[PDB]
């Protein structure tokens, strides 16, 4: 995916304040909540009975910080995303068979986390280059369906 | 279908957008023409760029919509069935454009009414504008 | 919802599956199973081999319960609301792993039936599996 | 998308057969019957209000054997899909925007008419080899949005 110079600034400059501790989960936790069918993939991961209980499970938060972990490598290789997410796809992919349909929907739960954060800073522009790199990271997490 | 639950958080979210709905409407467009490229088809008879009256005055219509339809909830097929007839037969609006409209509504939303955009409410405003969307596709 | 022409074609094509529906099923379960491999993960412990009895025995119940839906077709709804807690409360099945099996039983019933699967009634079955797939996937 | 050397000969021996002047025709009329909206692209073709004037309609026709041609010309380089499809992709993506969902739709009527005329003989090993190549060929019609 091929972001301007002007868009690759104001992602970066958004990405730099993000608290990489909370965000991860917050995305993780709304996916769990918005699209239950999710959950078939964390039984693991204890109470996710109720909207309060998925927010507050220790395991979604501790998971989540590694989910963002992935898009901060992705945000620092966007000339590269395949490659970056190529152990993360044979993962989702080969072994857990996740849709890839799900990628895209954590990655619009992910861009709304970021709205509901950011506020009027999460303007349209921002908002169209946050579009391009989860689209990215959706189509690359997704290469070995392909 | 729609919950109590569901209902009471549409209700309380989107009634806080109050005299706000043009302007929470025409932001969700400009995202979505900014966001989905593809979606500006659909408007060629509009000046789409940033602070166009014709984006504002359209926002202002999809919003009221949206506050029609948040009032007749428990009644939404008979409420739309009018603008399902002008999305479906008249203007052939293909039906993922309704998914990328919901989802910059949501963005919208988010953006401007912080406290209120809990996951709780998050999950019924998405399942409400799926809900107006199902409707606004039913003439296919 | 579907026209009563579109009614009247499910009626008609699924009426000519009759005793061949445990084996119509069998066949749309082994055409998702080897187009769509995510959908095995769904059933870790079956005999997925060609003509094994298990696939036989599940394409039988999936057809019986299409049947079903076809004579409560105002109803369905109420009809499959047991079916509905099953796929979406306790299998957590994917909506999109839906339009894969209904695809499935689209080719399975253009393969079984020439005469009887012209545009009108392909557009007719189409509407009908889609509304039985809104149906599994309401309780979410 | 890797077909197998068995799964490009059950592809090849099939294709083969194709009435290479009509199903084309069959599988565009069948995508604007059961999804309307995408009547939308062709208002240029005249009647398209039933069933019979859809499959009808001349102009269908003469355009469903151009799309049957750039199925064909698919076969012929799978192993470089991009490439193959790389002029079509800018032209329904940049000139025309249809959205790339509607490439799948297509692909997958297509497997219906596949199926509708060669009946028991299109079994899912060569169902499951043809939904590789009509997803391979959305892929690369779609990769002027990636
Ligand atoms: C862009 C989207 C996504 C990213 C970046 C992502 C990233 C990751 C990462 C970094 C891991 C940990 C890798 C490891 O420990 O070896 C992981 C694990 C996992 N992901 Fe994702 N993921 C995404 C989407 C999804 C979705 C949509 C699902 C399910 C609906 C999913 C299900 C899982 C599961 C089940 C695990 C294993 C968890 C465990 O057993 O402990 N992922 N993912
Ligand atoms: C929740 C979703 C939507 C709502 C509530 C909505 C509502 C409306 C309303 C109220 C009108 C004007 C009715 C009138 O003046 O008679 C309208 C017109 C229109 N809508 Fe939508 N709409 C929605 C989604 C979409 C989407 C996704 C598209 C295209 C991507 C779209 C394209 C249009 C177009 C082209 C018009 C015609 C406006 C004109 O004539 O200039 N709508 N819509
Ligand atoms: C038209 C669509 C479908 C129909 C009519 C249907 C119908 C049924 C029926 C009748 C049962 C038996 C349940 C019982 O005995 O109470 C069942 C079970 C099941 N269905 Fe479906 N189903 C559909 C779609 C799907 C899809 C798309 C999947 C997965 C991709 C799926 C996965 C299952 C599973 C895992 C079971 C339980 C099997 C077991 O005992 O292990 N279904 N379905
Ligand atoms: C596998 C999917 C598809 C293939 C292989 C395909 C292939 C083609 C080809 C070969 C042409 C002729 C280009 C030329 O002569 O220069 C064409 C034109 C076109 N395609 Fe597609 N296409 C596909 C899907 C779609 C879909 C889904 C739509 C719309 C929903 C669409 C809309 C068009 C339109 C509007 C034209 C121009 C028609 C005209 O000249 O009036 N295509 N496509």
């Amino acid at each position: 995916v091929h972001l301007t110079p002007e868009e690759k600034s104001a992602v970066t400059a958004l990405w730099g304040k993000v608290n990489v501790d909370e965000v991860g989960g917050e995305a993780l936790g709304r996916l769990l909540v918005v699209y239950p069918w999710t959950q078939r993939f964390f039984e693991s991961f204890g109470d996710l009975s109720t909207p309060d209980a998925v927010m507050g499970n220790p395991k979604v938060k501790a998971h989540g910080k590694k989910v963002l972990g992935a898009f901060s490598d992705g945000l620092a290789h966007l000339d590269n995303l395949k490659g970056t997410f190529a152990t993360l796809s044979e993962l989702h992919c080969d072994k857990l068979h996740v849709d890839p349909e799900n990628f895209r929907l954590l990655g619009n739960v992910l861009v709304c986390v970021l709205a509901h954060h950011f506020g009027k800073e999460f303007t349209p522009p921002v908002q169209a280059a946050y579009q391009k790199v989860v689209a990215g990271v959706a189509n690359a997490l997704a290469h070995k369906y392909h | 279908v729609l919950s109590p639950a569901d209902k009471t958080n549409v209700k309380a979210a989107w009634g806080k957008v109050g005299a706000h709905a043009g302007e929470y409407g025409a932001e969700a467009l400009e995202r979505m023409f900014l966001s989905f490229p593809t979606t500006k088809t659909y408007f060629p008879h509009f000046d789409l760029s940033h602070g166009s009256a014709q984006v504002k005055g359209h926002g202002k219509k999809v919003a009221d919509a949206l506050t029609n339809a948040v009032a007749h909830v428990d009644d939404m097929p008979n409420a739309l069935s009018a603008l399902s007839d002008l999305h479906a037969h008249k203007l052939r609006v293909d039906p993922v454009n309704f998914k990328l409209l919901s989802h910059c509504l949501l963005v919208t939303l988010a953006a401007h009414l912080p406290a209120e955009f809990t996951p709780a409410v998050h999950a019924s405003l998405d399942k409400f504008l799926a809900s107006v969307s199902t409707v606004l596709t039913s003439k296919y």
